[PDB]
């Protein structure tokens, strides 16, 4: 049974990984973008045509963060470190007692610097930040995930 | 032993008398409901136990109260007969208390066993006199049988207060005060 | 089509764990039913020599 | 008295048997008899696993 | 304020400090008074239910100080796979879950204590004993350990029976945590038939004895008719 | 009990999966699990080759 | 890597056989020179000694580097940090070996 | 023929079952059709079909 | 009695027909069983197609 | 984090009222520096409401 | 003092170099200046001309 418990953890893991390499994507994407939109003679009008694709490309971060669910269990929003329960995801690995691991996790659109909208005029109350640092956070966003795919990646090998 | 019942006894007087008093302010409500609760606004009448509802509820005439509690039938029923005419004033945010002539009050459903007997209907007819006033009060029992309190055997005359009469008195002071401060 | 790539490998983990909750690995079954089915054999064969007694 | 022979015989009778419900199906879990919670919860992830599809 | 307002912030903060989580002054001082009615009452069924409680209090004393010890030793360890924000909060999950499952064992134990300390008090059959302030003393400190090791842990359905039992003995019924913590614990089963969605009838019964409680308790820390009561009486309508 | 040729059956039986989730997509990497730093990298140099682009 | 080593501690700890902890540090001696003697023969003095033990104390327990960390360690020497790891494998391939060697005496 | 009834518990408890894995092959069903209803772009008129299922 | 395999042995011959019916039209919907609406809807483009044709 | 006083009679401190015109001030000012002006009138509002904060002509 | 507020210089320095968490830039840049300001007390005696010197740039 505890090799059962083993194999069944693997496949959470994957699951929490699918969302995560959505998630990845969606930062290439949106840096992308961010790198069209850093260019100084692309306009403030054709920027918002941008920010339409990125605002929804964040809503959709946060949405995976939100609904992925395996077992009914929430692996991505912020019930990490703590909901109204710490009850995380435990693994019993070994037959008896201290043979243990637990598996905590945390994304949502607040996991980087979310910038949305871009200096000038907007019909939104937000913009965007340093061009620099605009590539900087997406740089620290993909840091981020990607780290934290890492630690789903080798924890699969450990089981 | 009997210096314990003799203490309990006192505190259940002032229990039904302090209550009483709080029952005497309920002349707020003739100028003036929670769930499953209905008030009737009267005057004494038949024989001076029971309380006709008037016709004009608002009248400045009415001297009784009567609050029917339903619940799931009819659970409890009070009428609260006042001494005096109420102030002439139409604002009920302005009225007084007036002592009590009588509270008469019946219990149909959770009917309370003293010594394995129900009574059905209690009848106070001092109630704002002397806390001490087990004289005043008949209970009517159901196995309805007239006894007077003051010659209850006393634990029986103790479990008649604590159980019966002065939860009915806190549960109608609760109602009427729900009622008035709705409307005030 | 974005989204269809991470609907996809959601698709694919889950019904890795759908295997892997449900589907045994039939080399150790069949191990389980040699073994089985050898001890009702020695079973028979010893009620007929208990018979005997 | 027939020795506990009965009792294994039987009872390796039936383990063979179990072995036949889980190795024609391909499971370890045929049943909620044979995992009641790993029955539930397949059944969880295979309306994933459509829903998502 | 009154002789009574004034008399009642007194025995509040005494009632509050009669419900304080345990701690080893408070062990001494229920000791002391709990032997004191062993004294008066000279019944050997009243002092092996006595044995037994501070054998249950005993085993709640021990387990706070386990509870430290652990954490200082968990504490004291060198971490060198902690680098991950997951891996920290791993180790705090490892603490938590084998803490609280260690003081579920230690209520267990603390409560055959108290059951047997009520069996043996449900041995003194003479109603002249079972009246006398000695044994209504013990068995409501019996009860109230109780409660709180099963507070403690978030069992509130389970403290409903023991405080009922516990305000019906002696004067109880006037103590303002008593009513309290029965507030709170039907307020935690009426959360449960929502959160459930149970049957109406439990959703009902479970609000109007939350409520009886909430009053009770109001009455008896502020008094009727005060600023706080008539805030209270609105709200129930 | 079955003999250690049951762990090989099963492992090699992996790698043979192993090595078609590599070969498929050309690469030793395809995901983090086969090394997740190498991974990262050649994300950061596909933004580099794209923003170049 | 920090991971696997504490997974390293844990099997030390956990390994049992009819609730014997095999592998932590009570081997090759501890109050007594008496370890896991096994009585081969039918007669007395027919008897044999078996002796080990792993913990991640076991090699130079090397973790962490020199830059940002939350741990309170860091690697030495490279080289070393390499020839430490062979001689981790050094040692336990020997106790392996040395259990192997008394599979193959019994 | 304690042993007997205990058995005969047994087919009675069995084929209660079956009618209950009857039951939820169903809900699975309502389930799945469920999700396609709960696209707010299918319509009024092909939700009558799904409820027609 | 034959144990559940002569239940999946009936449902796997079904599901494999099932799969040549879709593989060979090169259709998820063949039949109005398979999906009623995506049926319909299909009726409907392909006159759509073809009065635009 | 001042949001998080509950108690009707903190909240209408002038200790409370101060620092909250103090905190939409440098908000609005912020925002004024680098031309975000639409930015500053909830903010704006919001501070005319505080303390006669209505009768201050910079506002 | 002096080898102390150096050797939290250097890990000041990393975490600036690395761009670490700042409660670690603080704590670091703060153990420094402690042991700065101590060391010049030490050499130097309180409120020196050097003792003043690091009091008013530190603060």
């Amino acid at each position: 049974q505890a090799e059962r418990n083993t194999e069944d953890g693997m496949s959470l893991i994957q699951t929490t990984e699918g969302f995560l390499q959505e998630s990845n994507d969606i930062i290439q994407r949106i840096r992308t973008l961010a790198i069209q939109s850093s260019n100084g003679i692309y306009t403030e009008e054709d920027r918002q045509m941008i920010q339409v694709e990125v605002s929804q490309l964040i809503d959709e971060v946060d949405r995976i963060a939100s609904q992925a669910e395996f077992n009914k269990m929430n692996l991505l929003q912020g019930d990490f470190a703590r909901g109204s329960r710490a009850t995380s995801m435990w693994f019993h690995i070994g037959p008896n007692m201290h043979q243990r691991e637990r598996v905590f996790i945390a994304t949502m659109t607040a996991r980087s610097l979310n910038l949305k909208g871009q200096s000038g005029e907007l019909l939104s109350l937000s913009t965007a930040d340093k061009s620099n640092d605009a590539i900087g956070t997406l740089d620290a966003a993909l840091t981020r995930i990607s780290k934290q795919r890492a630690n789903l990646g080798a924890y699969f090998n450990r089981l | 032993s009997g210096k314990s019942m003799a203490d309990t006894e006192k505190e259940l007087d002032d229990n039904i008398s302090e209550v009483n008093k709080r029952l005497r302010l309920h002349t707020v409500l003739f100028k003036m409901l929670p769930h499953k609760t209905v008030l009737y606004k009267g005057k004494p009448s038949a024989d001076g136990e029971r309380c006709e509802a008037a016709d004009k509820q608002e009248a400045q005439d009415n001297t009784c109260l009567h609050l029917e509690v339903f619940d799931f039938a009819k659970f409890k029923k009070m009428e609260l007969f006042f001494e005096g005419s109420n102030n002439a004033d139409p604002d009920p945010r302005k009225e007084q208390p007036r002592n009590l002539t009588k509270i008469r009050t019946y219990i149909y459903q959770n009917n309370f066993l003293l010594e394995d007997k129900v009574i059905s209907v209690i009848a106070d007819v001092a109630p704002n006199g002397e806390p001490a006033h087990n004289d005043k009060i008949e209970l009517f029992y159901q196995h309805v049988g007239k006894y007077i309190l003051s010659n209850v055997e006393n634990p029986i005359r103790n479990n008649f207060k604590k159980q019966f009469y002065f939860k009915n008195l806190d549960y109608f002071d609760k109602l009427f005060t729900k009622i008035f401060d709705y409307n005030d | 089509e974005h989204a269809a790539k991470g609907l996809m490998n959601a698709y694919e983990n889950t019904q890795a764990s759908e295997s892997r909750i449900r589907d045994a690995d039939m080399a150790e079954e069949t191990v389980a039913f040699t073994k089985n089915q050898i001890l009702v054999q020695s079973g028979t064969a010893m009620l007929a020599q208990a018979n005997v007694r | 008295a027939a020795i506990n022979s009965h009792r294994v015989l039987k009872f390796q009778n039936e383990e063979v048997s179990k072995n036949m419900e889980k190795l024609s199906s391909g499971m370890r879990i045929n049943r909620a008899g044979d995992d009641a919670s790993g029955l539930a919860v397949s059944e969880k992830m295979r309306t994933q696993v459509n829903g998502l599809r | 304020l009154t002789e009574d307002q004034k008399k009642k912030k007194k025995e509040i903060m005494e009632q509050e400090s009669l419900w304080k989580n345990p701690d080893f002054k408070g062990y001494n001082k229920t000791f002391q008074e709990l032997h004191q009615l062993s004294k008066t009452f000279a019944n050997n069924q009243f002092r092996l239910a006595l044995s037994n409680y501070q054998s249950g209090v005993n085993t709640i004393m021990k387990n706070r100080d386990w509870v430290e010890q652990y954490r200082k030793e968990e504490a004291e360890k060198k971490r060198l796979d902690e680098k991950w924000y997951w891996q920290k909060v791993d180790r705090k999950a490892r603490e938590e879950r084998v803490v609280y499952r260690e003081k579920m064992k230690a209520k267990q134990d603390a409560l055959n204590y108290f059951s047997k300390a009520i069996n043996h008090l449900d041995e003194i059959k003479n109603p002249d004993l079972r009246e006398r302030p000695e044994f209504k003393r013990l068995l409501s400190d019996v009860y109230r350990s109780w409660i709180m090791a099963e507070y403690d842990l978030q069992n509130l359905p389970q403290t409903i029976p023991i405080l009922e039992l516990y305000i019906e003995i002696d004067d109880n019924e006037k103590e303002y945590p008593a009513h309290k913590y029965l507030a709170s614990a039907y307020s935690f089963e009426e959360n449960m038939i929502k959160k459930t969605k149970g049957p109406d009838d439990m959703l009902f019964k479970y609000r109007y004895k939350k409520n009886v409680h909430l009053l009770r308790a109001t009455e008896l820390k502020y008094g009727k008719d005060s600023p706080e009561y008539k805030h209270i009486v609105n709200v129930i309508n």
